[PDB]
RNA sequence: AAGCUUGAGUCUCGUAGAGGGGGGUAGAAUUCCAGGUGUAGCGGUGAAAUGCGUAGAGAUCUGGAGGAAUACCGGUGGCGAAGGCGGCCCCCUGGACGAAGACUGACGCUCAGGUGCGAAAGCGUGGGGAGCAAACAGGAUUAGAUACCCUGGUAGUCCACGCCGUAAACGAUGUCGACUUGGAGGUUGUGCCCUUGAGGCGUGGCUUCCGGAGCUAACGCGUUAAGUCGACCGCCUGGGG
C-alpha cells in the first residue's frame, strides 16, 4: 500500500524537517496528513499541503520569531 | 612600405615590454600614417605576433 | 609538407649546450627529405619579464619544412628536457635572407 | 523559387509604368511571343525585338501617353498553384469589355472578344487593364 | 589531411567520354570520400555538434541523385553502389 | 523519348574569420598552504555590531599548490541557419565569398508526422572545488524586512558521460527566386589608371544609417522588404477563465 502509505511520511517528514516549517510537534503533523490523504490530487500531495501552510494555518509557518522575541 | 608582406620585420617598432611606440631613434619619415598605425589594426584578428609579451 | 618553424630557447646557466642541441636535433629532419631553409642565431639580448629564476635567454631561430609525421614526437622532446624552457611554433612562413 | 515564366513578364510591365523607362531586357520564350503579339495590336506595348544569338532575348518596349499610364492594373487567374478555367459562355468581360483579356485558346493567343465569336474557347491567362 | 593532390585519381576512377573534366558518375565520388572522413569522427570526440549539422546537408544529396538517372539509364547504377560501396 | 543554356552544382588556382572540437603552454589577480621582517589593530556599512587577531592577523617581498576567467588591443567589426562562442596556439575539419577558363544539362523551391541542434536554470551516474552566489544562520533593525545594506556557506557555475527541449531563443520580420529613382560611413577579394596627388574611374559578398515614388490606421519599412509578383508551410477567429 506505498501509493497511500508510505506516501505520507515523504509529505510529512518534508514540514517537520525544514526549519522554516518544523515549528510543530510530530504528532500534530502526523494527524494533519491521515486527514488530508484524500483531500488533493495523488501526485500533488505535499504539495497542495503547502496551500494549508499559506493561505491557511499560515505565519505560524516561519513562525514567531523567536529569534527577535528573546532579542 | 605599401606592401602588408612585412611580417617578419616588426622589431623595430614594438618592443618586448609589449607597448608599440612610433620611429623616432633612427629619424626616418613618418608619412605612413595609415598604412602603418591605421594598418597595423588588421592583423590583430589572428594575432600571430604576440602584442603583449606580459600577458 | 606544409612550412613550420620551432623558435625555441636554452637554458641561461648552460651556454655551452647551445652548439651540441641544435646538431642532435638537424638529423632527424635532414633524412625525411626535409632541409634548412634560413638559419640565424640572435644571441643572450635582455627580456622584458624577470619571470625565470636567471633572467638570460639564448633564442634559436631555424626554418624547416619538417612533415607531420615526424613533429608529433620532435615537440614532446622538449617538454622532458629541463634546460629548455618554453617554444614557439608558427605556420605558413616562407624564408627570408634576414629579419631585422 | 522560380516557378513561373509568365508570372516574370507581368512584373516587368506593371513596376515599369511606376519607373518611367524605355526598355527592359528579359529572356524570350515560346508563350512570351504570343502574350506580347497581342498587346502590340493593343495600345498596350509598342513593338517587339528579339535579337539574341546566344540565346532568346525579349525586349518590350512600353507607351507614355500624355502623363498617365497606359496599364493601370494585371491581375492573375491561371495561378500555377490553382488553375480556373471558364466556358465559352462564361467569358469574363474586364472592365465591362473595355479591358483585354489575354486569353489562350487551342488555335493559339488571341482576345476575349474574338474567341466568343470565332474559334473555341480557352484557358483566361490574366486580366490585362 | 586533404590536400589538393590526393583528390586527382578521384575523378580518373570515372570516365565516360574523353578530354573532359566531368562524367555523370563523377559527382557521387568526388562527395562519396567527403562524407565517409566524417561519419567515423562520430565515435571520437563525442562534444563534436557543429561538424553533425554539416552532415545533413550533404547525406541527403544522394536521395536526390537516385531519382535523377532512374528514368533515363538504370544500369548507370550498377557502377556507383558496388564500387563506393553506397546504400549497399 | 530525344537536346540546348540565361538558374548555376562540383572541381583546379587564392584570400579573410572568436566556425566547431580534442591536447599543450603563458601572464595578471583573489584566496589557501610554508620563511624572514613587522604587532592592537584589520576586513566591512552615511552612526553600531557580528567575522577575522597575543597558537604571529591585515598590509608588503619571494616561492609553491589548486581553480576560474582572457584587461588595453575591441568598431552595432568578423563568423554561424539559430542558439552560442574573443589569449598567443598544434592537429582534425566545415560553411560562405572573389576571380579570368572547362565539363556535367533544372540532380530545382517548400512542407505535416519523424530525426537532429538548441543559452541559463534543474536532475541522474562519476570528479574537481580557490572566489562568487539560490535555501539555511550570526550580527543590525524596528509594537514583525525570509525587499534592499553587512558578515559566511551547502547545491549550482568548471569537467567526462546522459536525460529533459524550456526564454523579450526578437531582426516581435519563415525560406527560396525575380523586378525596382539614389546618396553618404566600415570590413573583406579580383583589375584598370601616372597607386608618383597612399586616389578617382569599374566589377562582388556581408553590415549600418538616411530618404523619394509606392505600401500601411499611425509610428515606420523603403534595392537585406514590412514595396511590386509567384511557389510551399505553420499559427491565430473578442478580452478573462
Ligand atoms: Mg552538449
Ligand atoms: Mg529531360
Ligand atoms: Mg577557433
Ligand atoms: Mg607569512
Ligand atoms: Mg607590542
Ligand atoms: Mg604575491
Ligand atoms: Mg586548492
Ligand atoms: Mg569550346
Ligand atoms: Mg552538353
Ligand atoms: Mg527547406
Ligand atoms: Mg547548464
Ligand atoms: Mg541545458
Ligand atoms: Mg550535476
Ligand atoms: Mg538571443
Ligand atoms: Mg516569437
Ligand atoms: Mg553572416
Ligand atoms: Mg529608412
Ligand atoms: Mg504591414
Ligand atoms: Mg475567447
Ligand atoms: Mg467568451
Amino acid at each position: 500500500m506505498k501509493t497511500n502509505d508510505n506516501y505520507i511520511e515523504e509529505v510529512t517528514a518534508k514540514v517537520l524537517t525544514s526549519g522554516k516549517y518544523s515549528t510543530l510537534y510530530p504528532p500534530t503533523v502526523r494527524r494533519v496528513t491521515e486527514r488530508l490523504f484524500d483531500r488533493y490530487p495523488p501526485k500533488q500531495l505535499e504539495k497542495e499541503v503547502r496551500k494549508k501552510l499559506h493561505q491557511a494555518y499560515g505565519a505560524y509557518i516561519g513562525g514567531i520569531d523567536g529569534k527577535r522575541l528573546e532579542k | 612600405e605599401i606592401d602588408y608582406k612585412d611580417i617578419a620585420t616588426l622589431k623595430n617598432y614594438i618592443t618586448e615590454s609589449g607597448k608599440i611606440v612610433p620611429s623616432r631613434i633612427t629619424g626616418t619619415r613618418a608619412k605612413y600614417q595609415r598604412q602603418l598605425a591605421r594598418a597595423i589594426k588588421r592583423a590583430r584578428y589572428l594575432s600571430l605576433l604576440p602584442y603583449t609579451d606580459r600577458h | 609538407m606544409r612550412h613550420y618553424e620551432i623558435v625555441f630557447m636554452v637554458h641561461p646557466d648552460q651556454s655551452e649546450q647551445v652548439p651540441g642541441m641544435i646538431e642532435r636535433y638537424t638529423a632527424a629532419i635532414t633524412g625525411a627529405e626535409g632541409k634548412i631553409h634560413r638559419l640565424e642565431d640572435w644571441g643572450r639580448r635582455q627580456l622584458a619579464y624577470p619571470i625565470n629564476k636567471l633572467h638570460k635567454a639564448h633564442y634559436v631561430l631555424m626554418n624547416v619544412e619538417a612533415p607531420q609525421e615526424v613533429i608529433d614526437e620532435l615537440e614532446t622532446t622538449f617538454r622532458f628536457n629541463d634546460a629548455v624552457i618554453r617554444s614557439m611554433v608558427m605556420r605558413t612562413k616562407h624564408a627570408v635572407t634576414e629579419a631585422s | 523559387s522560380m516557378q513561373d515564366p509568365i508570372a516574370d513578364m507581368l512584373t516587368r510591365i506593371r513596376n515599369g509604368q511606376a519607373a518611367n523607362k524605355a526598355a527592359v531586357t528579359m529572356p524570350s520564350s515560346k508563350l512570351k511571343v504570343a502574350i506580347a503579339n497581342v498587346l502590340k495590336e493593343e495600345g498596350f506595348i509598342e513593338d517587339f525585338k528579339v535579337e539574341g544569338d546566344t540565346k532568346p532575348e525579349l525586349e518590350l518596349t512600353l507607351k507614355y501617353f500624355q502623363g498617365k499610364a497606359v496599364v493601370e492594373s494585371i491581375q492573375r487567374v491561371s495561378r500555377p498553384g490553382l488553375r480556373i478555367y471558364k466556358r465559352k459562355d462564361e467569358l469574363p468581360k474586364v472592365m465591362a469589355g473595355l479591358g483585354i483579356a489575354v486569353v489562350s485558346t487551342s488555335k493559339g493567343v488571341m482576345t476575349d472578344r474574338a474567341a466568343r465569336q470565332a474559334g473555341l474557347g480557352g484557358e483566361i491567362i490574366c486580366y490585362v487593364a | 589531411s586533404l590536400s589538393t593532390e590526393a583528390t586527382a585519381k578521384i575523378v580518373s576512377e570515372f570516365g565516360r567520354d574523353a578530354n573532359d573534366t566531368g562524367s555523370t558518375e563523377v559527382q557521387v565520388a568526388l562527395l562519396t570520400a567527403q562524407i565517409n572522413h566524417l561519419q567515423g569522427h562520430f565515435a571520437e570526440h563525442k562534444k563534436d555538434h557543429h561538424s553533425r549539422r554539416g552532415l545533413l546537408r550533404m547525406v541527403s544529396q544522394r536521395r536526390k541523385l537516385l531519382d535523377y538517372l532512374k528514368r533515363k539509364d538504370v544500369a548507370r547504377y550498377t557502377q556507383l553502389i558496388e564500387r563506393l560501396g553506397l546504400r549497399r
